[PDB]
DNA sequence: AAATACTTTCAAGTTACGGTAAGC
DNA sequence: GCTTACCGTAACTTGAAAGTATTT
């Protein structure tokens, strides 16, 4: 099961992701040289390459003398010639220092490091928790749906590192979106008063297959309308089938590299998953098996004031309302009650207002 | 392409038809993610709005020589081009919606009114003071010229709260501070910024400040020339940006004169409060060729307690 | 990456010219030009990063078989080198995809099979010191 | 109509001030 | 009478994300 391109430069043919871990823990494990365990020795050293690589001990002890580290002011270019890449940086630094009053760490710059890198190099409080020496890790990419006008554009995602041998639903709870916590009922003549975890029932999309989530009893499948009317006259995918999402696991996941999968979650919100470069653990990852999945890229969303204060963050929006400018307006709880209410609800009849759970503060 | 809906028809695209949580879900009441964005509109669309407008609004001599002024639904909107227009125009409203520059006088009368009258009915206050307005507009002038909103005042209760929220949203060095406003009750991002990194954190220092810490910030300021005090900060053993600048300035300078007045410093101090000015201390402070600028304030207002 | 490519066949061409590879030879070239002081532009954490792994990247693609066989010693020093060089704090690491690993063993094998042992030990010792990411494949793959 | 640009906003901060409630 | 840390806001500032006037 070699992976290989289907398409030119951007997509991989599929293959059993099991398959190929085995493959790569049968092909290298055999010579003891992926391990988790952090680091007269010269000779004894010497006697093993003497006997690994099979060369004359006189040879190993010239090539462990002669080759050593040695051979091959931290932070200062100096005037050395033949490098192009630090004449350029030098030229840059003083381009910047002479056209900057106040330089350091942006928010944004500093926001994507911290995010990216704040769990490396742990380890496992209990020592029955720790990963193991031999299973993969596969990278998601899970698309945002479009929130803004320009996410029509350039559309963002976020990333998380899932393992190989931990169930699908695993990732499917670990998946963030506000349409988990939209509670908008309608609350016009009721100012003060369960979430949108009445109805969960979602599904993943791979390969042709339906994986649902039947654990507890709801409106528990999805992808029966989709396998009523893409088929039946469209003759245009194929066939699809079903399979229960909680029973099977990332390493019987027949995938491709590189393509746009689905997860449709509380009704019809649809996320695109685009799966990239799956390898084996290492010994500075997070060793560990209770943070995974964990999110390692992410989005700045902006954030809703309300169009009045223009000072805190919108919790009301008001739809079909005779005082504002404009038809979806947005409030906090001063300006909703300070000027829709004459201490009763519905100063005005025609006026509908509802609970707003911006995702700018939940993402 | 492949974003909404993922499953669409290769000749046609429809996708396929509602689910049933789908339409539960619509029939509840919850929004979608496209309802809460709405197309802000041109100016060719308002000239077009507005002259459509004019258009559909002897008498054959009445038609014809009518003069722009005395003139200035479902058939403009779809035909020629659609509620937005019937909100839109009533409120834009060239006769009657005039939203001129607010004259100071008007504004005193708006306060004392609003306060006057509860701060309540709105549209009541804005037909009683016959302001040509809004009842929007008005409540829009009282909140943004209001001084009851915020608190600035930190008390002991509050800072708790700052530390287990900043706590427990805290990833790596990122510090998200408005997500904190929207959990932290009559505040925002300014004043939090401030309170963390000045006086809240646990990492910093208050006390007084030893020999060796000054000797140590006069080998970082000869380095860095008394600017970016930000880098002067790390090489000060944990004191803040603040404390670092306001010690060197006004306490440590090289020669900066303190301790008790004299007879000619004060008429120099005197005359130039009379002749700069006598709300502004830094230029009083920029001519006296000794004191600092919280020196000579400190010392007018010990000439007002002898007198 | 302001042009890496350049200096990278200027130092191997510089070492191709001299057909009597070893690392004693090599080493001269890397003092010589000082190719080792690449890494100290007074960089941020960010470009540091990058920065190190598409130098890595680049001399692990002048590593592969479709190169000579003096390109190829030439660039598993330049692996070494700067592998050992690099600024960082938890090490960039190179990347070995599936299809090349065979390939690359059989070279190994090759090199060892003839009185060569300089690279035969420099390669060992990078595979022994966990320098590897072994990936289905080298670089990430997306849809755009 | 796809593609390209320029100018807005948002959210970390950083700096320069005005005062305070203390101290001998 | 003096000094000394603390206190809190107005206004700049770096730069990606998001708007949006113009191109062929
Ligand atoms: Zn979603
Ligand atoms: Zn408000």
């Amino acid at each position: 099961n070699f992976p290989e391109y289907e398409l030119p430069e951007l997509n991989t043919r599929a293959f059993h992701v099991g398959a190929f871990g085995e493959l790569w823990r049968g092909r290298l494990r055999g010579a003891g040289d992926l391990s988790l365990r952090e680091p007269a020795d010269s000779d004894r050293e010497d006697a093993a390459v003497a006997r690994d690589l099979d060369c004359s001990l006189e040879a190993a002890a010239e090539l462990r003398a002669v080759c050593g580290l040695d051979k091959l002011d931290p932070e200062v270019i100096p005037e050395n010639t033949d490098l192009v890449t630090l004449g350029v940086r030098k030229r840059f630094l003083e381009h910047r220092e002479e056209t900057i009053t106040i330089d350091r760490a942006c928010r944004q710059e500093t926001f994507v490091y911290e995010m990216e890198s704040h769990a490396i190099g742990k380890k496992p409080e209990n020592s029955a928790d720790m990963i193991e020496e031999g299973e993969l890790i596969l990278s998601v990419n899970i698309l945002y749906p479009v929130i803004f006008h320009k996410h029509k554009e350039h559309k963002p995602y976020q990333t998380m590192l899932v393992l190989g041998s931990q169930k699908l639903t695993q990732l499917r709870d670990s998946i963030r979106c506000v349409s988990d916590l939209q509670i908008g009922g309608e609350f016009s003549n009721t100012p003060d008063q369960i979430s949108k975890d009445l109805y969960k029932s979602a599904f993943f999309y791979f390969e042709g297959t339906f994986y649902n989530d039947k654990r507890y009893p709801e409106c528990r499948d999805l992808s029966r309308t989709i396998i009523e009317w893409s088929e039946s006259h469209d003759r245009g995918y194929g066939k699809f089938q079903t399979a229960r999402m909680e029973d099977f696991t990332f390493n019987d996941l027949c995938i491709k590299l590189g393509f746009p999968y689905l997860y449709c979650h509380q009704g019809d919100c649809e996320h695109v998953i685009v799966i990239t470069d799956i390898r084996l653990v290492h010994h500075d990852d997070c060793l560990d098996r209770t943070l995974y999945p964990l999110l390692i890229k992410k989005h700045w969303l902006w954030t809703r004031k309300c169009f009045v204060c223009k000072m805190y963050t919108a919790r009301w929006v008001t739809n079909n309302d005779s005082f504002a400018p404009e038809d979806p307006c947005f409030f906090c709880d001063v300006c909703f009650r300070m000027l829709h209410y004459d201490s009763e609800g519905n100063k005005l009849g025609e006026f509908l207002a509802y609970p707003y759970v911006d995702p700018g503060t939940f993402n | 392409h492949f974003m909404k809906p993922y499953f669409k028809d290769k000749v046609t695209g429809v996708g396929p038809p509602a689910n049933e949580d789908t339409r539960e879900k619509a029939a509840q009441g919850i929004k979608a993610f496209e309802e809460l964005l709405v197309t802000k509109w041109k100016n060719w669309e308002k000239a077009l709005l507005r002259k459509s407008v004019v258009s559909d609004r002897k008498e054959i001599q009445d038609i014809n020589q009518l003069p722009e002024e005395a003139l200035l639904w479902e058939k403009i909107s779809n035909i020629n081009f659609a509620e937005e227009i019937r909100k839109f125009w009533q409120n834009s409203e060239h006769p009657s919606i005039n939203k001129q520059e607010w004259s100071r006088e008007e504004e005193e009368r708006l306060q004392a009114i609003a306060a006057a009258h509860g701060h309540l009915e709105w549209q009541k206050i804005a037909e009683e003071l016959g302001t040509s307005r809004s009842a929007f507009q008005c409540l829009q002038k009282f909140q943004q010229h209001n001084k009851a909103l915020k608190r600035k005042e930190w008390t002991e209760e509050e800072d708790r709260m700052l530390t287990q929220l900043v706590q427990e949203m805290r990833v790596g060095s990122h510090i998200p501070y408005r997500r904190i406003v929207y959990y932290m009750e009559g505040r925002d991002s300014m004043q939090l910024i401030y309170r963390w990194t000045k006086s809240l954190d646990p990492g910093l220092k208050k006390g007084y400040w030893a020999p060796e810490e000054d000797a140590k910030l006069l080998q970082a300021v000869a380095k860095y020339g008394e600017q970016d005090w930000f880098k002067i900060r790390e090489e000060v053993p944990g004191r803040s940006d603040a404390q670092c600048r306001d010690r060197y300035l006004r306490r440590l300078h090289f020669s900066l004169k303190k301790g008790r007045w004299n007879l000619k410093e004060e008429e120099q101090l005197i005359e130039l409060i009379e002749k700069y000015g006598v709300g502004h201390w830094a230029k009083i402070a920029s001519e006296l060729p000794h004191r600092s600028g919280s020196q000579c304030l400190s010392k007018w207002k010990i000439m007002m307690g002898k007198k | 990456p302001p042009g890496l490519q350049t200096d990278c066949e200027a130092l191997l061409s510089r070492f191709q010219e001299t057909d009597s590879v070893r690392f004693e030879d090599f080493t001269e070239l890397w003092r010589n030009m000082k190719f080792g002081t690449i890494f100290c532009g007074r960089m941020r954490n960010l470009e540091k990063n990058m920065f190190t792994k598409e130098a890595l990247a680049l001399a692990w693609r002048y590593f592969l078989p479709p190169y000579t066989f003096q390109i190829r010693v030439g660039a598993l020093y330049l692996l070494y080198g700067l592998y050992n060089t690099q600024l960082c704090q938890p090490k960039q690491k190179i990347r070995v995809a599936l299809k090349d690993w065979d390939e690359v063993l059989k070279f190994q094998q090759d090199l060892v099979n003839a009185q060569h042992f300089d690279a035969a030990y420099i390669f060992r010792k990078l595979r022994l010191d966990r320098a590897f990411h072994f990936t289905a494949m080298p670089k990430l793959l997306s849809y755009r």
